[PDB]
């Protein structure tokens, strides 16, 4: 939630600010890492209940 | 300056509370800070 | 008649800013309304 | 007079860019860091270990 | 019901009054007409069953002019056309003229008005008198007035804010004579004579407020901010509050030792303020510094007999408790032994009001009423001057003329002697 | 059925008992309007101690609010639990105490105690069995010490067989808010010696120190001190308000802490106290309660009990707890601290337990200490009194109101005559 | 159940014991936040030796955290295991150590020792039987010398029949972090001798030698230096925390290792140590353990046992092992090295074996040695003290805090009167 | 909690303090108008400015300093330039008539119109500090203000705050080159009056910085800007452990406990490490051994006195940045095995190590970016020759009473020169008596 809200918030700025800085790609990497955690944990819970 | 200290900083013995982000070697005299003299 | 019954209300409200302003230690001690103070400078300069 | 209007345009867009930069501080500082500061800790991400 | 008649007597009075009633009016939002554009105002304002709030004061000058400006000013409909009594001939810098000649033709109307404004008071706390010690009316009239008030309003306090003659500057030449003959009027007919002195305020304004060229307006506003703190507990609510009688109980040690000195703390100028925290510690320390006192006198040349720290704003007991401890551990501040606990504390809530002038908007502020023995200095300088002339018999002719025997002059000096001796032997360490 | 009439005098006593009424009303389940909104029948079981029934189930506190200035009445009526008192119990005067004991005791205080006595007589006669009175006041100042001791005296000869508990705020050496405070304190302690049955000496400094080293509050306010006073009041009146094993009311607290009729000045203590950041490190049980009680940091009087011998000690616990766990701790303190307890009173600790704990907690325990160390207060007040009295400093304001020299001298001498037995029992 | 009150003084002692609590909570399965998440029921069987139980299944370490600089407490609270200690146990004072024994022993140190003793008395009377105390400090410098030895004296006076282990970091010959190390060590050893029961001398020379020659670290720092001391701290107190065959606690080590009351200075060692490059070449067995224990490269003091006869040796093994190997190897060491052991104590080697090893390791062993070779450690300090004392160097502030020349002379004389017994018992 | 109050006397002191406070503001992040732009949210954090800067209502960090000069325009540069909003308007204190290279005018006639004002400001500054660790007094041994008013400040501060520590950072006159004709007079007079009132006095000679700026910084035409910036770096290193955290947190009382062996001997030599000018950072590895050896080299000293003609008593090494304990102890072992560095036989352990994890943040200018620095304070008896050269000059001028009429007619009596010379010679005799080896 924090990563998604921060990314959606930082997506808009003024015209001479909005860049692909050293913030946007770290937020995207955090979102991807959170996602991979999510499906890996789903799979691990499935093996656990099996 | 990138040092061995600044890599191992949240595990070093003599490092105070890292409340900020740039240098972990700031000073965070907030726990000591006697209760009558505290904000 | 509603006056005395509103005097209590008045106090209650005037005693709802204390539990906020005072509570913040960094306000009870060092306290300056930058805004009002800034004006006094500009006004004194105009004067 | 041409020089004066040239400096005047420079001041115009300088205040433009300053307001732009200040609202960038507002969106970076007041929104995102404050919403980030409630991040859960290592033990909670481990699952109450 | 905590009413307080304010008898302003003399040019000084009418002018210190102007500032005072302006701060008063804004403090309790009351337009210069007398119409609020809850009961925190009865101390100084009476309601004429219509919303009109008339001031509870009696401006009195044995000459017109000074008051006539207020009658044709912005505060013209506020004051009652009769509260402002004015005479028709100045007292010509002469205690005699203002006490035995031109004043005996205005005292009656003043006392009548005072009773008219002392009947609409359910519980008059005390009278506040603002006069100068070096003028005709200021000395003569206040003398006559305070004497007649003593025989009448006897069990009511009679505080006296005065402008003791300067210790170097001075504006008159007959000043010493008038100030020495008004001693047996602030020693045995007053309940707490807070004496201030222009020379000092000039410095307090030239070094703390940056006004390099102070006028009399930039001076009365300060005397007014001080009188507000000594009358706030009897107006706006607060924590540890302290009324008139209380200040006295915890300040006047013996009957003939009622000459406290005032000292407001946050006297900064919106500009040097940013570079200062302006906290209870600082405000407390200031009041206890010589270059901030309101009477050119070093409190280091004497022992504090008592002290009334009247705080006001966003101060908590915790802070006063601390600031007092630091002052109770400073080799400089030396207190008498016969006063162990020597700090009466008063914490109100309403912060200081700002009248478009100089002092900044301060969230916390403090006024101190201390009974130091370093007042003998001032009482001594003047006597030196009075003695330097009552030997060559200069100007004494005018007084005899306006009705007054030499005896008066002589006696006066002897009295101030007792006073000086007293306020100089009530400090010297004990022998047994 | 037993009941307590609550007197509160002066500004200090008024906010102290206002916090007391708040904490006991929200213990017993009465809202600000005055009705019962609770969850157990035990809250209504013993409500006839502090609450008189009125129409429509609207309980009114059995309190008399006394002041010489009509501003503290406005503050209390504007308080959160302000619309609960009877308005005829708001007795006040359009005058001033002036922080003067003489002006509170020999003047308009005596002119207004007739109305105060009328209201306390009607509230103490609309009864069937009275336990006593609980007066809260400041020992240094006016009204609470001026008219307060006079109220103590006259209610004492009107009701000689009922218990009188005076919660008094003793003055302070390091920081004092008033100047004539040793005069007020000495004069008031003169009547407090041989009028009341329980005295609770609650200094402000000890409350401030508990707010710093125990509670770790960076904002200690007057309400935070008055709540610490109020918790102790609830702890000493809880056993007659709620059931439990080994109940103890005011009288069998008194017969156990008063060995001789003049040694009834206590140092109180409420001690499940812990900070917000250190609460979750605690292990709140009977041993932690015992250590927190018996430490010389949770005393509410500014006297170190290590400088004297404990005459008697009462421990009134509240909560579901074992009995052996209480008795062995009350034993262990006496056995391990052998020089701090008097030898001629064997097992000088009284144990009382109530089942119902205070809200938000499970185990509490209040402490009543009759210590030899209370002589420090009286010797210190006597030292300041002698320092101001040898030169007649601030004495004309008393001789004018009507006192004279030998009453001050007799008050000082009676303070020494109270210091002498609390010296003799401290060294047998 | 037995328990140990842990104390740590100075920056050195605070950091070493912080790493010690890290190590022992790793052993007992305690997380940073204080709760338990492990794998065996043999970890909470004896958890009440170092952890006081709190509410909600939390285990707060029993440790008193003493320093005179208000930054080392902050660093300990912000460390890895910072949110595990009691905030009340963080006892300190806003002052300076000034690396001064006088400023730690006759000043604000003595003004803080009362609050420290209050905390210690809390943790020592929250007990049923206390085995003793475990103080960690450094002799060279302030606080750990001054506060450390003053605490040593008062705790020994209050509790006279409890075991007491002091892990002292003693000044190093080749490099010195502070100038006045010989002064502080000379003034501290005099208090160390006739107070404590087990003193462990850890030297930075031997710590760095284990880091270089044995472990082959690249950048060794204070975390690893204190980690090596936490090794022996965990190793000594293992038989009363985990089950074993032929258990031996603190007193049963002290009886077998202290033949005379003056001789209790030991040289610790922990010896399943190997470099990461030599890790895959190991043959981990009890003979290899004894081989690494009894060499003069693992022993944690800068004293060569080739220069003095072994008075007593103790070997506290930790792992599932055959007792036949242990007994025969401890006999084989004594038989193959005959001149390195005293003859008047036949079989001067003690054996203890615990079953549960340190976590993540198959098998460990700790070494403790009382030897003649503790000569040099006190001697070099004595000549350095004599050299700096003959010319009155760095002494005016020592006498400005309230000392005398005769106390310095007595400290040097008692250093020599410690050296002479370990001279004479090294020569039959 | 760890506050220290800096007061700067004279033109030398004021410009040194200007270069000091610029470095302090760049080290802590406070902008020239007194605003921290990195704590507007996630504030209530840092406390490292509390030894240098206070905190006021409008988020402003007022410096804990007093700039005093008996003559204006050197303070008017501060009140006009880029730091007019940083300092308080009353902390900057000026007279209206110059002391004019006269100790008599600085101490006896024009010091009394300002001593009470300076003491009032110092009193209020010390009042708004919980635990004061020391005063840092930045002045010179040259001009009349920086000698006489400094000595008056020592007397009054010893009266009022006699327990507190007073560190001096002072500009010594040149043994060879100099800039005035009364520098020996003022130097000997204020040496005599500050020997008994300074707890630790660090000495900075001008042509030593000229030589190390010519050699290490490659600046053939240096300026007082560079000189006071290097002094600023030295004092930022000495006040670094009461700013940040490290393995060896080493304090001002630690410095006093290791530098001085005896109360009179309180004059150390300061050296710094990397004076590199970024054309020299491509070729020096700048390891811990190199920065340790560059300190003990007799060419980077800031006083023109060769330590070969003297014996070291004790030295504090103050390491800053990427420094390892094994590297510092290897460097100390190498220094001890080196024979040219002699130590007194009555101090075997002559080193105190302080390690800080906060490397120096550079001013845009001369000095290069380095991960390592060390400030080496050595108490040595080799300063006796630097004393002796000004004694030769003072005797050479006082032989027939040149320039004495100004000092005498202004208000100072004649015997001051004789007693200053006698106390100076006694101090030197103490240096030889302490520096000789033990034979008993
Ligand atoms: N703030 C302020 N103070 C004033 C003003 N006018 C006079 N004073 C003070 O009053 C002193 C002189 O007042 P007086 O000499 O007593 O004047 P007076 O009361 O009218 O008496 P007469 O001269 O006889 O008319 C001066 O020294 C001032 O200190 C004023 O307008 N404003
Ligand atoms: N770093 C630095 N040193 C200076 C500066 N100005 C002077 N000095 C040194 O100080 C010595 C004399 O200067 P001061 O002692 O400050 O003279 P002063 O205090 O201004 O005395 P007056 O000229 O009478 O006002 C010279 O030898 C210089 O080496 C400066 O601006 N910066
Ligand atoms: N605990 C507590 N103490 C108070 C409170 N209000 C005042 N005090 C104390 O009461 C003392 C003075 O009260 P006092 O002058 O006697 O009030 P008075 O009885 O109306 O004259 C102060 O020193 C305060 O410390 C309160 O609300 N709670
Ligand atoms: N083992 C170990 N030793 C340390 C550590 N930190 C400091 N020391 C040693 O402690 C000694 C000095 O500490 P000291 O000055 O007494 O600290 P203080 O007690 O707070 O004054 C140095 O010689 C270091 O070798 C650490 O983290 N681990």
């Amino acid at each position: 939630s924090i990563a998604t809200d921060n990314l959606q918030c930082q997506e808009r700025r003024q015209h001479p600010d909005l860049v692909r800085d050293w913030v946007e790609m770290e937020l995207l990497k955090e979102a991807e890492l959170i996602r991979n955690i999510q499906e890996l944990l789903k799979r691990t819970i499935m093996q656990a209940v099996n | 300056p990138e040092t061995f200290w600044i890599q191992r900083a949240p595990q070093l013995p003599g490092v105070s509370n890292i409340r900020t982000l740039d240098t972990p070697f700031r000073k965070n005299c907030s726990f000591s800070t006697p209760v009558p003299l505290s904000l | 008649d509603p006056k005395e019954a509103a005097a209590i209300e008045a106090r209650r409200n005037r005693e709802k800013e204390r539990q906020s302003r005072f509570l913040n230690v960094r306000t009870r001690v060092m306290g300056v309304d930058v805004e009002a103070l800034n004006s006094q400078v500009e006004e004194r300069k105009l004067q | 007079e041409q020089s004066l209007r040239n400096l005047e345009d420079t001041r115009m867009n300088l205040e433009k860019d300053l307001a732009v930069k200040t609202n960038s501080l507002f969106i970076n500082r007041q929104k995102c860091m404050t919403h980030r500061a409630c991040y859960p800790t290592v033990l909670q991400l481990a699952g109450y270990q | 019901q905590r009413e307080c008649i304010s008898v302003h007597v003399g040019q000084a009075g009418v002018q210190i009054g102007n500032a005072c009633w302006e701060l008063y009016c804004l403090e309790h939002g009351i337009q210069p007409d007398g119409q609020m554009p809850d009961d925190s105002f009865n101390t100084f304002f009476s309601e004429t069953g219509a919303g009109k709030h008339v001031p509870r004061a009696v401006f009195v000058d044995l000459e017109p002019t000074v008051i006539d400006e207020v009658r044709t000013g912005t505060y013209r409909q506020l004051f009652h056309p009769e509260q402002l009594i004015t005479g028709k001939e100045d007292a010509a810098n002469n205690y005699a003229r203002g006490h035995y000649t031109i004043g005996k033709e205005l005292i009656d109307l003043v006392l009548d008005r005072i009773r008219k404004l002392a009947d609409q008071c359910t519980g008059l706390q005390g009278f506040l008198i603002f006069h100068s010690f070096g003028g005709g009316t200021g000395s003569g009239f206040t003398s006559l007035l305070m004497e007649r008030l003593s025989v009448d309003y006897g069990k009511k306090s009679k505080l006296e804010f005065s402008i003791y003659p300067a210790p170097q500057v001075s504006t008159a030449v007959v000043e010493p004579y008038n100030s020495i003959l008004t001693t047996h009027t602030t020693l045995e007919h007053s309940d707490c004579a807070f004496m201030v002195d222009n020379e000092a305020i000039y410095d307090i304004c030239r070094r703390n407020l940056d006004i390099e060229r102070p006028t009399y307006t930039n001076l009365n506003r300060l005397i007014s901010q001080i009188v507000s703190s000594i009358t706030a507990s009897l107006r706006f609510d607060g924590a540890l509050n302290v009324d008139l009688t209380e200040f006295q109980t915890n300040l006047v040690p013996y009957p003939r030792i009622h000459f406290p000195l005032a000292t407001y703390a946050p006297v900064i100028s919106a500009e040097k303020a940013y570079h200062e925290q302006l906290s209870v510690a600082e405000i407390t320390n200031a009041c206890f510094e010589p270059a901030n006192q309101m009477v050119k006198c070093d409190p280091r040349h004497g022992k504090y007999m008592a002290c009334c720290l009247l705080y006001r704003g966003d101060v908590v007991p915790k802070d006063v408790n601390a600031a007092i401890a630091a002052i109770k551990t400073k080799r400089s501040i030396q207190f008498v032994d016969w006063c162990p606990t020597g700090f009466k504390v008063g914490i109100n809530y309403q912060p200081p009001t700002v009248v478009p002038g100089d002092l900044a908007k301060v969230q916390r502020a403090v006024c101190m009423l201390s009974n130091t023995t370093a007042i003998a200095e001032a009482w001594a300088r003047l006597d030196h001057k009075f003695d330097l002339m009552y030997a060559k018999r200069a100007f004494v002719h005018w007084y005899v003329g306006e009705g007054m025997e030499e005896g008066e002059f002589s006696e006066a000096r002897e009295d101030m002697a007792a006073l000086e001796k007293d306020y100089e032997e009530v400090g010297m360490d004990s022998v047994e | 059925m037993r009941e307590i009439v609550h007197l509160q005098a002066g500004q200090c006593g008024n906010q102290i008992g206002a916090k007391f009424w708040e904490v006991i009303s929200d213990e017993h389940g009465i809202d600000p309007t005055g009705t019962y909104h609770g969850d157990s029948d035990l809250q209504l079981e013993r409500i006839n101690v502090y609450y008189n029934e009125a129409t429509g189930g609207k309980y009114v506190p059995r309190a008399v609010l006394v002041d010489l200035e009509p501003g503290t009445m406005d503050s209390v009526r504007s308080g959160p639990f302000g619309q609960i008192f009877r308005p005829d119990n708001f007795v006040f005067g359009q005058s001033g105490a002036g922080n003067n004991w003489a002006k509170g005791h020999y003047t308009e205080g005596a002119e207004l105690v007739d109305s105060v006595l009328d209201v306390v007589r009607k509230e103490a006669e609309s009864c069937d069995c009275l336990q006593g009175f609980q007066l809260t006041h400041s020992l240094g100042g006016g009204t609470g010490s001026g008219m307060g001791t006079l109220l103590i005296s006259k209610i004492r000869e009107e009701y000689p067989d009922r218990i009188m508990n005076t919660f008094s705020v003793v003055p302070s050496p390091k920081v004092s808010d008033t100047v004539v405070e040793p005069y007020n304190a000495t004069l008031s302690v003169h009547q407090l010696v041989e009028n009341t049955d329980e005295t609770y000496c609650i200094d402000n400094e000890a409350l401030y120190d508990i707010c710093f080293r125990t509670l770790k509050l960076t904002t200690p306010t007057y309400g935070d001190l008055n709540h610490l006073v109020s918790a102790t009041m609830s702890g000493v009146t809880t056993c007659l308000r709620f059931p439990g094993q080994l109940n103890a009311d005011l009288r069998k607290l008194a017969v156990n802490m008063v060995p001789f009729p003049r040694l009834h000045f206590f140092m109180p203590g409420f001690a499940p106290l812990t900070s917000r950041g250190s609460q979750q490190y605690r292990a709140l049980t009977v041993p932690e309660l015992t250590q927190q009680m018996f430490d010389a940091k949770n005393m509410m009087a500014a006297c170190d009990p290590r400088h004297g011998r404990y005459l008697t000690v009462a421990a009134v616990f509240r909560g579901r707890m074992s009995m052996k766990e209480v008795d062995e701790q009350m034993l262990n303190v006496q056995n391990k601290n052998s020089s701090y307890f008097v030898e001629w009173i064997p097992n000088n600790v009284k144990t009382a337990v109530c089942d119902i704990p205070p809200r938000g907690l499970k185990m509490s325990a209040t402490f009543i200490g009759n210590s030899t160390a209370i002589q420090e207060l009286f010797k210190r007040i006597s030292e300041q009194f002698t320092a101001m009295f040898r030169r007649k400093a601030f004495l004309h304001w008393y001789t004018g109101e009507g006192m004279d020299e030998m009453e001050f001298t007799e008050a000082e001498s009676n303070m020494n005559d109270l210091g002498n037995p609390v010296v003799t029992r401290g060294a047998c």
